RNA sequence: CAGAAGAAUCAUCGAAUCUUUGAACGCACAUUGCGCCUUUGGGUUCUACCAAAGGCAUGCCUGUUUGAGUGUCAU
RNA sequence: GGACAUGGGUUAGUCGAUCCUAAGAGAUAGGGAAGCUCCGUAUGAAAGGCACGAUUUUUCGUGCCUAUCGAAAGGG
RNA sequence: UUGGAUAUGCCAUAUAAAGCGCUUUCGAAGAGUCGAGUUGUUUGGGAAUGCAGCUCUAAAUGGGUGGUAAAUUUCAUCUAA
RNA sequence: UUGACCUCAAAUCAGGUAGGACUACGCGCUGAACUUAAGCAUAUCAAUAAGCGCAGGAAAAGAAAAUAACCAUGAUUCCCUCAGUAACGGCGAGUGAAGCGGGAAAAGCUCAAAUUUGAAAUCUGGCAACAUUUCUUUUGUUGUCCGAGUUGUAAUUUCAA
């Protein structure tokens, strides 16, 4: 197949023919709006890996997202507060702009449910990204064992409620030690409940 | 003043329905524990506020 | 409108553009008198239709 | 109420042009024609043609309104739509 | 008082002169009633009024009937008489297809399902 | 510092009555109510204020079709006519 | 063949707009009509002034619904009494509630009228 | 109290009604304000006026239809 | 007795509101923003019309050119 | 009303499918991602524990991890995107 | 010139879906100060309150890029223990886990990367037939057209192989 070339191309971002084509991409996608339907995946190999099948009930966006850190929303840059606090400019979103543009794509497309996203472009003002989405209400996503499970309730905004793959990677999903945070709540919520039995 | 809207003359009819007493017939039911209106209103002393 | 600019334009960025050699090996095709004879070759040899 | 605008009933309510009713059916001129073969329409010329034109003078040929508004509930047309598809 | 299983086996042209004949004998009991009534008279409002729900609730039943008939076995129906459990439970998959399974499911379920089996002591 | 001689001036709504909540809490040149943020589509709701909460919460009103829906569930979500 | 623009602006093309053509219909029945004659007229008004109006200006009082306007009561009480009124004024009392006064024809004696209604 | 006579201010509850609103959806709204579409009906009154019913929000998805492009070609 | 109780009482084609626009509010196009939401009001929008024709390959051709809300003292 | 069995009835093209066993064999395995530097913010994680921003950007017995940084050489383990 | 295709639009087009409320418990984002340190700036309070987004009957997590250094264990979650310990801290005030071990409960798996190539074997919808129902309210089946799809839908494979 040609996937594997796909792959093995893609991994040579910085040679002639991906400089090109990238500078070609990013400016027709500046071009458009800053979210914008995509007919088909422009990575279809990328897209396939990760769970988007050539069938009615799967969609493409692509939308870029303004990198850089992130800017304190106070006014005027003042914070009101002790001297480790007065920091405006240099502070970083917790969450990728991976995440970000998946957050901003659930929104856009109330109907749909976020599969995943993947990274397309990027210059010194965006990054840009197509996400991955399936129409819950399609009978030929309904119908289809492999994809049920994303028609559950449970699985409304699974992007914004940290679920998708960049979300859990943002807060810290892992096993092993290097975690230990983990679900940061529920492992902080495990020692500060103070445990007081019956017989004491 | 003589201009009202139509929502204003609504809730100034309801407040005067509202500004009766209580029929005498009530006082005599079974396990009744009413006796005074005790939501009267009276135009100088409490206002509507709307 | 702002698709048919995006349309010309980029037809006008690859023209200006240096196109790399494995792209612009795509701006050789074939010529007009071999083109009507390879695919008078293939309306002989296209697939069954659903029907059939 | 307020005062009425000319132009709204009358004469300019019951009479439509052929151009307008051609917008009002979202059909071609041939067709129209067809349907009007097809059914029995017919232009009918108002007794004040100044006034159903609301005011304008230029030649019109007039048909009922509710002639057409009774051709658009016709299924001819949207077989012919459907040729069209075809 | 109207009774309504009488009231069902008729049609609804007859209904319809009943309905109109009670709502002009509730005029003329209110009529009554603010000209000074007895309590027989103010007493036959009430049943009236009863009367007229009775009624109308005949006449919208064998409509909503008759709607059923027209629609049944189509795939499309009126919202009011599709099912109304919840707005999830309209949402939710179906039991047909919440069983959907892919070929290699079904062929593990076919060749190795859960045995019954036993223990000796 | 003026008492007296000058709530006489004072004949002017800052507020009318909301058209969402009811209340004499709609302000005019806003266009939002201060009670419930009409015309927005949330509802004005804090956490500071769990008093105003349970003023108009749940529950506070009718709940006519909760109750509905509370019957229907006991008994299954059944429809039909009983034999 | 390439076509003349002589505007210098492109304006959206015009396509066909299709009618709607449900597959079924929203609601199964229809309402029946929800401000009919007798929801109209609710009672007519047997107060002092009302029979003075009744006596000399040959017109009745009425109790009428909120919703109900001029026309629909000269409908009303044409259709309910047989009387065609020659003049209908309305008021919203300060109860809430809506009254109608309607002037009867010369052709029409209001006490007539008040005496078949049963309220006079 | 009056009052009548499968009763009941009874219980249950699978059929219905569910005004004006409200995420609130034709546009509004300190204005029962201002519109448009389709059908039907009304009467001393009929090219007029009126009434009734059913409709007209935004985003997105599948499909249909109508398109636009010095976008790619074939011819 | 403006208090308490019981009833009664406000009738519009012409008087106002409604209509118009003012300062100003405020959608839409878009762009920001982790977001609540912010900015923006003909803007980087495909933002709608009107007329002619023996009916045109009975598959339409040929021409021509901005919301809304906001005044019971403004306009009418 | 439901449940799992049971009695048979009918429909079912194994022309199929499947487990197991040996291969002198072959065995595709997810990239602006890993990793590195840096700046914030986090952690009990201390020569950075996780996350994020920016810069640089892999590989093919390769890549992780073995709680003191570096080069080097072994060993376990596991197989991310 | 007609056509094919791509891209982008329109419709009160056919059929759907989203918001709002709730928020005790779930997942995130954003984010203080009072307080303590007998002052106070790192720290503490606290990865808390307030703010914002999104769920469910549970959520989240989950079948090892996991531990261990053993004669080795074996998805996740929770309990007890580890343990006020290793460690972090103006090494001050303070803060502070994990492997093991015992228990509660246990359940495993799915794609991408393969030429079906002697046969797109795959699927939405329109139509018409039947059938079915917690249900005239529900859920399917078969046929036939139109489409989707070769810029890849089924079958086969998932490293334990
Ligand atoms: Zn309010």
């Amino acid at each position: 197949g040609a996937y594997k070339y796909l792959e093995e191309l893609a991994k040579k971002k910085q040679s002639d023919v991906n400089l090109f084509l990238s500078r070609v991409r990013a400016w027709e996608y500046r071009q458009m709006n800053v979210i914008h339907r995509a007919s088909r995946p422009s990575r279809p190999d990328k897209a396939r890996r990760l769970g988007y099948k050539a069938k009615q009930g799967y969609v493409i966006y692509r939308i870029r997202v303004r990198r850089g850190g992130r800017k304190r929303p106070v006014p005027k840059g003042q914070t009101y507060g002790k001297p480790v606090h007065q920091g405006v400019n240099h502070l970083k979103y917790q969450r990728s702009a991976r995440c970000t543009a998946e957050e901003r794509v659930g929104r856009y497309c109330s109907n749909l449910r976020v599969l995943n996203s993947y990274w397309v472009n990027q210059d010194a003002t965006y990054k840009f990204f197509e996400v991955i989405l399936v129409d819950p209400s399609h009978k030929a996503i309904r119908r289809d064992p492999r994809i049920n499970w994303i028609v559950n309730p449970v699985h409304k905004h699974r992007e914004s409620r940290g679920l998708t793959s960049i979300g859990k990677k943002s807060r810290g999903i892992g096993k092993g030690h290097r975690f230990n945070n983990s679900p940061q709540h529920a492992t902080w919520l495990r020692h500060n409940t103070l445990s007081l039995r019956r017989y004491r | 003043p003589s201009h009202k809207s139509f929502r204003t003359k609504q809730k100034l009819a309801k407040a005067a329905r509202q500004n009766r007493p209580i029929p005498q017939w009530i006082r005599l039911r079974t396990g009744n524990t009413v006796h005074y209106n005790m939501k009267r209103r009276h135009w100088r002393r409490t206002k509507l506020n709307i | 409108p702002e698709y048919i600019r995006l349309q010309r334009r980029r037809k006008i960025l690859n023209l200006r553009l240096k196109v790399p050699p494995a792209i612009a090996q795509f701006q050789k095709t074939l010529d007009k008198n071999t083109a009507t004879q390879v695919f008078k070759l293939l309306n002989k040899y296209r697939p069954e239709t659903a029907a059939e | 109420a307020r005062v009425k605008q000319k132009g709204k009933a009358g004469a300019a309510r019951i009479y439509i042009t052929r151009n307008q009713a051609l917008k009002k059916l979202q059909l071609t001129l041939a067709d129209f024609r067809r349907i009007c073969i097809l059914k029995g329409v017919y232009p009918r010329e108002p007794k004040n043609k100044k006034k159903a034109n609301k005011g304008s003078t230029a030649p019109v040929t007039f048909y009922y309104t509710k002639d057409i508004q009774y051709l658009l509930h016709e299924p001819i047309v949207q077989k012919f739509r459907e040729y069209k598809v075809f | 008082a109207l009774k309504t299983f009488e009231l069902r086996k008729q049609s609804q042209e007859n209904l319809a002169e009943q309905l109109q004949e009670l709502r002009q004998e509730l005029a003329s009991l209110r009529v009554q009633k603010i000209a000074g009534g007895s309590g027989s008279k103010l007493s036959k409002i009430k049943t009236t009024r009863k009367d007229i729900a009775r009624i109308l609730t005949v006449i919208n039943e064998s409509n909503r009937l008759a709607a059923r008939e027209a629609y049944k076995n189509k795939k499309y129906i009126p919202l009011d008489l599709r099912q109304k459990k919840t707005r999830a439970i309209r949402r939710a998959l179906t039991p047909y297809e919440q069983s959907r399974k892919t070929l290699k499911q079904i062929k593990k379920e076919r060749y190795f399902p859960l045995r019954k089996y036993a223990l000796k002591a | 510092t003026k008492g007296t001689q000058s709530f006489g001036m004072r004949h002017n709504k800052s507020h009318t009555i909301c058209r969402r909540c009811g209340k004499r809490s709609f302000h005019i040149q806003k266009s939002t109510c201060a009670c419930c943020g009409y015309p927005a589509a949330k509802t004005r709701s804090y956490n500071w204020g769990a008093k105003a909460k349970r003023r108009r919460t749940t529950g506070t009103g009718r709940m006519s079709y909760l109750k509905k829906v509370h019957r229907s569930f006991k008994n299954g979500f059944r429809s039909g006519k009983p034999a | 063949a390439k076509k003349v623009r002589t505007s210098t602006t492109f304006r959206r093309p015009k396509t066909l707009q299709l009618s709607r053509k449900p597959k079924y219909a929203r609601k199964s029945v229809a309402h029946a009509p929800r401000l009919d004659e007798y929801k109209i007229i609710v009672n007519p008004i047997n107060s002092e002034s009302a029979m003075k109006k009744i006596e000399d200006d040959n017109t009745l009082v009425f109790h009428v619904h909120l919703k109900a306007n001029k026309f629909t009561i000269k409908e009303a009480v044409r259709k309910l009494y047989s009387v065609e009124p020659v003049k209908i004024n309305t008021l919203i009392r300060p109860n809430g509630t809506k009254k109608a006064f309607v002037k009867l024809s010369a052709d029409a004696d209001a006490l007539d009228v008040a005496n078949r209604i049963g309220f006079l």
